[PDB]
């Protein structure tokens, strides 16, 4: 109200109104699940077009050969931490011949987007991340919030009507998690649970963006007629 | 007075052929009178059916070769996955060396890959980031005992039709992948036998449509 | 955070005006009336000294006539303070000009500079501008004498003759009704006193309460004199053209 | 740019079947003057890697603190520190190799030659070689300055390729080590009878063995050498 | 006041969300993307007849495989345009080749949130970037202030944008030749525009792979609109 | 290559009864060249006069710099500087320079306005003072003014026989000097009047 | 090295330049014109290192030139030559010295007098009735010490400077490959059309 | 030297016709023979023509730069840049980096409407010069022409391209460092035209049989 | 430093500041520019407020960038200042690396990029000033007359006015000034200039300034007597 200027003032129940209205952004983006087994990780992303003479507007960006991550709300905020996260990931195989941890990349992520909520003249980033991976330590999903909250789940989804699909892996949680040495029955597992969040529209070959990281298996995005075969 | 360079020896060599092309180097690192490794690699495999070696210093050798491979990474993410065509990697590596102008990496550079027609391709550099584009090219402490030979052996020359008396040049012929390796071979083997930096294994990476294959030879160990 | 309380003093007003110009105008609308009156043989400055007392040391007191070099002497309306700061730039900017071309600065570029210096505060810097309105009286070999203001906005303008300060409007009517072209000095000292002790807030016009000042070629021959008035010159001269 | 001040001589390595032995002796030189004797210049990371310096020992001191704060900040927010995420032989080899080719790019070196010696995750032996120039290799016998005169030559008739790696047992391995120091004490004016010696194995982890002498030596003959050619008494 | 970085309660950037409103005042400017080429077409609107309509220049080459048509605060573009060219000529020289469309498009969009107390405030501009290369063909993108490109088959920005952009969804389709592209930015322009269209007061150009990217004469352009006359009165 | 021997030239000053002399050589050269004979090496500041010996394009600076700050110096404190003050501010200046110094040798010569006192100073490239009663010696033939001076010199000299000691303390000087001649002009200064004379002397 | 020399007459000042550009044994070019028109009544001439000299009186022409739109006043010759020594001044104690030698001829209206100073590369500035830069500055000295006259005509003025340049010729080992004359005088700097 | 340097035979002279450029193409590190088939005339664009002497990177890495430069100006006033700027962009940089080792001896040329063929020799000295004719042989740099220095301005562009062939053989035969082949190019309004790789021992003999010339010569 | 961003977008997409500075302009001076088929001439306005002014020093309305190319302003004359010294600055700068003086065209792109980047600075408000650049490009006889104002937009004009009255003398140069045939002779152009100004001035005396630009670097500021000539003539034509 007299509190939401500017992300450096608390408002007098200690809340901070820029950084809520930076977390809004993300629940006007375009849905995105994220869900893992024991070998392999799993991005859906929903694709959302300007209008039907446009492209759909890429949601998963590639980390290095092991990470990256989905997006949900300002494009260019997702751009500048994904450039963040490869920069880090490149230091780390540079200076120690060694693959970044998950865990250490959500870190690093979480201290990047607490300075902005603290400094005056800035803004907090208004972008919600899922970032997947697979290291030393076997498959991981995290969940990035521009407060700087990073959380690993087994599963979970962000974006309009996010809560459907977060829902289903509640309840599949059981199942999905088994999903090991099978990639094409955990992106199923995925498609089904980003479908959860779907109304009037449905998942057609330019709407739906996929991405999977595993055991042997490289961060590799399926686009356009390779995402057919999960329709 | 503190010293930055160094010499670890070893040659290389380059020959680009109609539809491939082979970078092959001694794998024998040395300082001096003494063998540091008798196989220390020299030829890299940097993706996108290019392959590279830093002849000379081999700090800023791996330093050059680890800066152009992490290129590659980057021209992917910038540029939509695009395949870095070995002219563009030519003329990037030409910004990479000629950026320390001023403190050179002390390295004779050569890449190796196909063109976008699928001709084979080599190129070559100086420590300072001129480059050519080449059919051949030898590298290193050895590159003097290997380029004549290579001169009369590839490009046929001071060689003529017996019986025209030196009026009719012999004809140049296509040379198969199996040639070339004999060649590079039979170069590496005589550096060995006249250059004491020179021998313990000989590593040659040949590029195809089909992608990096890997080839390893024997050398006097001397 | 620091926005908050930022007066924004670089800002256009809806009609296009700059606030804090407009406003600093106004406080220089309040100081002692400066009069220059330039001649074909020299110029006049008169200045008014704001409301005195008799236990201030006039002779050793310096309020509205500065001197910049030799050739170019400065008539202040409005914050003193603030006229020094400017005064001491101008001054430095005269002896880089002549180290640089071993040539006195010709009047107008000391006043296109120190007008360019007053125009950056009004434009960058988000600072106050100085409250202060130059008359400056010069002479150079290229134009002569010649008469210039400046004000807080940066602007200049050249005069033959010009009031800055309390009452201009009366001032400037007054110097209009009776300067001609081939007036002399002599003439302008007496038409500068006439028009203060007409404009004057003040009962009557004495010596104590004026600084005076007259860019003379009564200089012996080919070269120029200035003279800042002694306290008994200025009582002179004011009986002289019969003030007092 | 420096000079060393106090330095350390060889450190000699190899690798053998199951794992990697490094040894140094325990001398700081100060030019001629064999000044300090109890001087550690084995730096074991963790219980996989040992890192061996010779040169400059006040740089030797530097780098020993760097791999101290290395070992500690890897431990920050790292559940798996003593697991799956602690320190390797190869990511340690890459920093120091990182640093020491910065240094000499900026002029400034870390007047050294480091030989790190580890096991890996997979159980693959871990020896490469980094100098004051930034260069690096890697071979089945790894030693600096007089070792790699003396010592190379009797540990490469012992493991002259790879694939006499799998023939030589630790025993075999120490006991060429061991024989190396002795023939360095023997021909290097620089060098001590004092050595410390470690053994990382895949099975049996890290070995650190401290106050190690050189014995067994051969002086008897000497009593019989007079003079240096005509004299007879 | 209040931060120029500052979100609104609906999570949208205040400062960006005002821009557009500016880009929506802007003169009418049309792409529409074919297999034979990309159309860059733009009302000029000269404010009287006395301005020499040739010296408003809406469209502009970035390199010879890349045009750009502008619509808003057309000086805000000159910097745009500028680090779109060094970009494009940059990446020639580090790399002996074209530019992708998309990486030129998306170097420009990087500018787009370099704002806050860097820039005062967003860019008062949208840009249509049309061009080729050998790995997507040829491509039109929207780029806009809040630092998102999408790429369009077709696409109108302006003051008759949304009006253009329902007869662009109509009209376009896959097998449009370079000629039919040209006639319907015509025929869409004379729609949207308050003056009467002729060569002085409307602009074309395309980029094609063989000629690359070029502005229209005045006398072309004028046999394309006497054909658009007689096509119409044809029916 | 010495920076203080490439122009050449001199300076002396002398104290006498109730006055000053400076006198400067008007030679400027390129080693052995000579290039002009119109060279003054004395300017002044109002009644304080300063020579200045050494690399001419050094000499021209400083005259600058000293025209400079003793206009600022009068404007601000509303009287002339004192030569008891100007040679403080000389100092000052040179020593502010103390790792890459103008290559000069000053002099200052005048009366202090109030006490009626005559004064001169030399200085080292750096601003070292020497504050002599007697005299003060600078340039290239400065080892010849010092043998000239310590034997020609006694004190309190009368205007017009200071002038003939000075003068011929600097002609015999300068004409045992290569770099040095080509005329002189000698300053006698008393407390409100300065007579400048114009020496003839050989121009070899 | 290179021939600069200058003589102020009467009423003008000439200036006549080596054509001649050297680097080692090579000649460069046989036509170069060593001058810059400063301003409509001020030429410099300048001989010394490669590149600097041109770098230097270029930027003193822009410097020249700026002043005059600015004032929409000609700078007097003193003035330029004061300016252009302080430059010199400056560079001597720079990273990178100018090495540039330069003579200054121009004709003052105000005082309807030709004026000529010669400023070496430390900013050391003199006025003089003739003056020359390098090797052949002691020959001509001599000669114009004994012809030079201050009432010399443009004519008288040409003829002096013509003898300095065929004696040069005769007395110096490396060809200079002729010079440039320009006359500076009230109506402005022409070249003189045949030396 | 570790970097490849290039003193010898590059020829570039102004014609009826336009403009000549003539080079060598071999390379010595020493007294061994790099290369005997390098380009020593940078194709800075299709109007614009530059010549290595000096270091090889330098001349390069700076003429390939100053294409970069030409395009953004071509850009920016939508009119071909002149030689005279084009040579002033790399001789200001040049000046820039006076005193840090760069090694530069080029002959800028173009051929414009505005100026006619021009050709500017530019110097890692920052000396920037127009000639009718510049030449490099053996580290020196000459303005006659190697051969007569007459020639003939009113000269057939077959007879000024052989003029420009024979004069780099003339070089190629004495100077050790020049050799292995000529590379021709000849500069029109309209933009330059390769004129083709000439080997110089098929050309001497032919040269030499044809001209007479090289009797000294046993062949 | 001070970093305010005192140019902003408002609700409705407008930069207050910049329409603001066009305020500044609207109450500046009136300036006009015609150009002929081989001149430019600039018509300036003189404010009759101010008599005891020295005419002869006091800054003149029309200033020469280069010895070819002329810049006339209405609004903040203390902001023109600056516009103008970075002009001639880049006149000679653009003399020194390009070997050839400016285009009227580049100078104005020059002076319009500068307004521009005043509007989108942190810590700078706008130029108050709109301006005329007319000259003639190097060996062109084309004439060239553009405009630039605040905001950094910039045109090209067969003829403009800015400043107070500019719509009025707008209105009548767009019914006088004909495309087809522009005024053929310096008098034509000279006469169609004042007759705009007479529109708006008041009185004809000092408050007309005219300066004619041809060809070759060829500029002269007519005197009051030249001007009230054309003036005269103006009247008695007029009375009928
Ligand atoms: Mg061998
Ligand atoms: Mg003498």
């Amino acid at each position: 109200n007299n509190y939401d200027g500017d992300t450096v003032t608390f408002s007098p129940t200690g809340r901070l109104f820029q950084v809520e209205y930076a977390l809004e952004a993300i629940k006007q983006g375009s849905v995105t699940v994220g869900l893992r087994s024991n070998t392999h990780a799993v991005l859906v992303a929903l694709k959302r077009n300007a209008d039907e003479l446009s492209s759909y507007q890429k949601k998963i960006i590639k980390c290095d050969e092991h990470m990256g991550l989905s997006l949900a709300g300002l494009a260019p905020d997702a751009r500048v931490l994904s450039n963040y996260l490869r920069q880090q990931c490149n230091y780390s195989s540079l200076v120690f011949n060694r693959k970044l941890a998950v865990e250490r990349a959500g870190h690093l992520l979480c201290d990047k987007a607490q300075k902005n909520t603290q400094s005056y003249g800035g803004r907090p980033y208004g972008v919600g991340l899922l970032i997947i991976g697979y290291d030393k330590s076997g498959a991981h999903l995290l969940e990035f919030q521009p407060s700087g909250n990073v959380t690993e789940l087994y599963g979970t989804a962000i974006g309009a009507r996010s809560q459907g699909a977060k829902t289903y892996l509640e309840r599949t949680l059981d199942t999905f998690i088994k999903i090991d040495g099978n990639p094409d029955e955990l992106i199923k597992a995925g498609v089904e649970a980003i479908s959860q969040s779907l109304r009037d529209e449905s998942l057609t070959v330019d709407n739906l963006s996929i991405a999977i990281v595993g055991k042997d298996t490289p961060f590799t995005i399926y686009d356009g007629e390779a995402v057919a075969k999960y329709i | 007075q503190f010293n930055p360079y160094g010499d670890n020896g070893g040659t290389i060599l380059g020959i680009a052929g109609e539809d491939f092309a082979v970078l092959a180097g001694d794998t024998r690192n040395i300082t001096d009178y003494s063998i540091n490794s008798r196989y220390e690699p020299k030829v890299f495999d940097c993706g996108d059916n290019i392959v590279m070696s830093a002849n000379g210093f081999a700090a800023d050798g791996d330093a050059l070769v680890k800066r152009f491979k992490n290129s590659v990474k980057w021209y992917h993410f910038d540029h939509n996955d695009k395949k870095l065509s070995i002219n563009s990697a030519a003329r990037n590596i030409q910004h990479l060396l000629y950026g320390k102008r001023f403190f050179p990496y002390y390295v004779h550079t050569i890449i190796a890959g196909l063109d976008e027609d699928g001709k084979g391709a080599v190129y070559s550099f100086d420590p300072v980031g001129s480059y050519e584009r080449e059919q051949c090219r030898a590298g290193g402490a050895a590159a003097s005992l290997i380029m004549p030979f290579l001169d009369n052996q590839v490009n046929f020359k001071n060689q003529y039709e017996p019986g025209t008396n030196g009026k009719v040049k012999k004809p140049l012929k296509y040379l198969s992948v199996e040639e070339v390796i004999k060649l590079v071979r039979d170069s590496f083997t005589s550096a060995t036998e006249r250059h004491i930096q020179v021998g313990d294994g000989l590593e040659i990476l040949i590029v195809t449509k089909d992608g990096v294959r890997k080839e390893f030879y024997e050398l006097k160990r001397d | 955070g620091s926005r908050r309380y930022d007066s924004r003093t670089t800002i256009f007003s809806p009609e296009g005006r700059l606030y804090q110009v407009e406003y600093a105008l106004e406080s220089i609308s309040h100081a002692g009336t400066a009069i220059g009156i330039m001649a074909s043989d020299g110029i006049v400055l008169a200045a008014e000294r704001k409301v005195t007392s008799t236990l201030l040391e006039q002779d050793t007191s310096t309020e509205k006539l500065y001197k910049l070099n030799d050739k170019i002497a400065v008539a202040v309306a409005g914050l003193t303070a603030d006229a020094e700061i400017l005064i001491n730039t101008a001054r430095i900017h005269a002896q880089n000009y002549l180290k640089t071309y071993n040539e006195d600065i010709p009047v107008e570029i000391l006043v296109r500079r120190l007008s360019d210096i007053k125009q950056g505060y009004t434009q960058h810097g988000g600072l106050r501008p100085f409250g202060v309105s130059f008359i400056y009286a010069g002479y150079d070999d290229r134009y002569g004498y010649q008469l210039y203001t400046s004000n807080p906005s940066g602007n200049y303008t050249g005069w033959k003759a010009i009031s800055v300060g309390a009452n201009t409007s009366a001032a400037q009517t007054l110097l209009q009704m009776d300067y001609k072209d081939d007036m002399k000095v002599d003439d302008a000292i007496e038409l500068a006193l006439k028009t203060l002790s007409k404009t004057t807030d003040s009962s009557a016009l004495t010596y104590d309460r004026l600084e005076f000042a007259t860019i003379r070629k009564g200089a012996n021959d080919g070269e120029v004199y200035q003279k800042i008035f002694k306290p008994q010159e200025i009582k002179d001269i004011l009986v002289k053209t019969g003030i007092t | 740019t420096q000079q060393p001040i106090v330095t350390g001589t060889s450190v000699i390595s190899m690798k053998y079947d199951n794992g990697v032995i490094i040894a140094a002796d325990n001398l700081g030189s100060y030019g001629s003057l064999l000044r300090f004797n109890g001087v550690e210049r084995l730096i074991p990371v963790g219980d996989n890697t040992v890192v061996g310096i010779s040169g400059d020992i006040s740089d030797m001191q530097h780098i020993e603190r760097l791999l101290k704060d290395l070992v500690t900040e890897n431990a920050y927010d790292n559940p798996l520190a003593d697991a799956e995420e602690a320190l390797e032989p190869s990511y340690i080899f890459e920093y120091l190799a990182t640093v020491m080719y910065q240094r000499r790019s900026k002029m400034n070196p870390l007047w050294n030659a480091i030989i790190v010696a580890g096991v890996q995750s997979n159980g693959d032996q871990f020896l490469r070689y980094v100098n004051l120039l930034g260069v690096t290799y890697s071979s089945p016998t790894l030693a600096t300055g007089f070792g790699a005169h003396m010592a190379n030559p009797l540990l490469r008739k012992v493991v002259d390729r790879e694939s006499d790696i799998p023939k030589t047992t630790v025993q075999v391995a120490e006991e060429a080590i061991v024989n190396a120091m002795r023939v360095l004490y023997y021909r290097d004016a620089r060098s001590s009878r004092n050595f410390s010696l470690a053994i990382i194995d895949k099975n049996t982890g890290l070995t650190f063995k401290k106050n190690l002498q050189v014995e067994n030596m051969k002086w008897d003959f000497a009593k019989d050498i007079k003079g240096y050619g005509t004299q007879k008494i | 006041d209040r931060g120029v970085s500052t979100f609104s309660p609906e999570g949208r950037l205040f400062q960006v969300e005002y821009s557009l409103e500016a880009i929506k005042l802007g003169s009418t400017a049309i792409g529409i993307a074919t297999k034979e080429g990309v159309v860059l077409g733009v009302e000029k609107r000269a404010t009287s007849p006395l301005l020499e309509s040739d010296s408003i220049e809406k469209i502009v080459e970035i390199d010879r495989h890349i045009g750009c048509a502008m619509s808003g605060l057309t000086a805000d573009a000159r910097s745009m345009i500028e680090h779109a060219r060094t970009a494009a000529v940059t990446h020639n020289l580090y790399y002996d080749e074209d530019i992708n469309v998309e990486s030129l498009t998306q170097s420009v969009c990087d500018l787009a949130l370099r704002f806050g107390e860097l820039m005062s405030r967003p860019f008062g501009v949208a840009l249509l970037i049309a061009g080729h290369d050998a790995d997507d063909g040829y491509q039109l993108f929207h780029a806009e202030p809040s630092g998102t490109f999408y790429r369009y088959n077709a696409k109108a920005i302006g003051s008759g944008s949304e009006g253009a952009q329902a007869e662009l969804l109509n009209e376009w389709h896959s097998s449009l030749t370079l000629k039919e592209a040209e006639l319907l930015v015509l025929k869409i322009l004379k729609q949207v525009m308050e003056e009467k269209l002729d060569e002085n007061n409307a602009q074309l150009s395309c980029i094609t792979k063989q000629d690359g990217f070029k502005i229209y004469d005045n006398e072309k352009t004028a046999e394309l609109i006497k054909e658009l006359k007689e096509k119409e009165a044809a029916e | 290559s010495d920076p203080s021997s490439i122009n050449g030239g001199i300076v002396v000053a002398m104290t006498g009864k109730d006055c000053v002399a400076i006198a400067c050589d008007l030679r400027l050269g390129s080693q052995s060249l000579g290039v002009s004979n119109k060279f003054e090496k004395i300017f002044h500041y109002g009644h304080v006069f300063l020579g200045i010996t050494g690399l001419a394009t050094d000499v021209t600076t400083l005259n600058e710099m000293f025209r400079y700050k003793t206009n600022l110096y009068k404007l601000k404190e509303e009287r002339a500087i004192e030569p008891e003050t100007f040679t403080q501010l000389v100092s000052s200046s040179l020593y502010e320079r103390r790792f890459g110094p103008y290559f000069v040798g000053p002099v200052v010569a005048g009366i202090n306005s109030k006490s009626g006192k005559p004064f001169i100073a030399g200085f080292d490239l750096i601003g070292c003072i020497d504050e002599a009663k007697d005299f003060i010696v600078s340039g290239t033939a400065s080892d010849q003014l010092f043998g000239m001076c310590e034997s020609l010199y006694e004190p309190n000299l009368e205007p017009e026989d200071l002038f003939e000691t000075i003068s011929q303390a600097l002609l015999n000087a300068a004409d045992r000097d290569a770099l040095s001649g080509w005329g002189a002009v000698v300053y006698i200064i008393k407390k409100d009047e300065v007579v400048k004379r114009y020496l003839k002397m050989r121009q070899d | 090295m290179d021939i600069i020399l200058g003589i102020r007459v009467q009423d003008s000042v000439i200036l006549a330049s080596s054509k001649a550009v050297t680097r080692g044994i090579s000649v460069l070019k046989d036509s170069d014109d060593k001058t810059r028109q400063l301003s409509p009544h001020t030429l410099m001439s300048f001989a010394g290192e490669a590149g600097d000299t041109v770098q230097f009186a270029e930027y003193i022409q822009a410097n020249i030139q700026l002043y005059s739109i600015r004032e929409d006043y000609e700078l007097s010759p003193q003035a330029v030559s004061s300016f252009v020594r302080q430059e010199l001044a400056k560079s001597i104690r720079s990273r990178r010295p100018y090495q540039v030698n330069v003579l200054i001829g121009g004709y003052d209206k105000k005082k309807n007098k030709p004026e000529l100073y010669q400023i070496d590369y430390l900013g050391t500035k003199v006025e003089l009735p003739y003056g020359a830069h390098g090797y052949s500055g002691f020959y001509t000295f001599s000669l114009l010490d004994h012809h030079y006259r201050p009432d010399m005509t443009t004519e008288e003025g040409l003829d002096l400077l013509k003898l300095c340049v065929q004696e040069l010729e005769k007395r110096m080992p490396m060809d200079f490959k002729g010079v440039i004359v320009k006359i500076v005088d009230k109506d402005g700097i022409r070249q003189v059309d045949d030396f | 030297k570790i970097k490849i340097a290039h003193g010898t035979t590059t020829l570039a002279f102004r014609f009826q016709g336009g403009i000549i450029v003539a080079v060598d193409s071999r390379a010595t590190a020493g007294n061994w023979v790099a290369s005997q088939t390098v380009k020593k005339v940078i194709e800075i664009n299709p109007f614009l023509l530059g010549t290595m002497a000096g270091g090889a990177a330098d001349c390069q890495f700076w003429e390939t730069w100053l294409g970069s430069q030409c395009r953004l100006h071509e850009l920016r006033e939508k009119e071909r840049i002149s030689v005279a700027a084009a040579s002033k962009i790399l001789s200001n940089l040049v000046y820039q980096y006076k005193g840090a080792g760069l090694s530069m001896g080029t002959m800028i040329c173009g051929y414009t409407r505005k100026e006619g063929p021009t050709i500017y020799y530019v110097d890692s000295d920052g000396t920037r010069l127009k000639g009718d004719i510049f030449c490099v042989v053996s580290g020196q740099t000459f303005a006659y022409g190697v051969l007569d220095s007459n020639y003939k301005w009113d000269l057939s562009v077959e007879d000024a391209l052989y003029l420009g062939k024979r004069s780099i053989l003339a070089a190629a035969h004495r100077d050790a460092y020049s050799g292995g082949s000529v590379n021709l190019y000849h500069v029109t309004e309209d933009g330059w035209i390769y004129h083709g790789n000439h080997d110089v021992g098929e050309l001497f003999w032919k040269v030499k049989e044809e001209e007479g010339s090289f009797n000294n010569v046993i062949g | 430093g001070y970093d305010r961003a005192l140019s902003i977008f408002s609700p409705d997409g407008h930069i207050f500041q910049v329409e603001y500075a066009l305020e500044a302009v609207k109450r500046g001076t009136c300036a006009v520019g015609v150009k002929g088929k081989n001149c430019v001439v600039l018509g300036c306005e003189r404010r009759s407020t101010l008599k005891l002014q020295d005419t002869r020093i006091t800054p003149s309305k029309v200033s020469k960038i280069d010895s070819h190319v002329v810049l006339s302003f209405s609004g903040l004359n203390a902001d023109s200042r600056i516009l103008i010294e970075k002009a001639r600055v880049e006149a000679q700068s653009h003399r020194l690396t390009l070997e050839d003086p400016v285009t009227v065209e580049y100078l104005t792109r020059y002076v319009a990029g500068v307004q521009q980047r005043y509007t989108q600075s942190g810590g700078v408000r706008p130029f108050g000033v709109s301006t005329l650049i007319a000259g003639f490009d190097p060996r062109d006889d084309e004439p060239k007359l553009y405009q630039t104002e605040p905001s950094g937009i910039y045109s090209s004009w067969s003829a403009q006015t800015i400043g107070r009255n500019s719509k009025t003398v707008r209105e009548f140069l767009e019914k006088n000034y004909d495309r087809k045939e522009p005024p053929a002779t310096v008098e034509e152009c000279v006469k169609l200039t004042v007759r705009s100004l007479l529109e708006v001035v008041q009185t004809g005396a000092k408050n007309i300034e005219i300066t004619v630009v041809k060809p070759d670097s060829d500029i002269v500021a007519l005197s009051s007597e030249e001007i009230n000539q054309y003036v005269t003539q103006i009247e008695q034509e007029k009375q009928e």
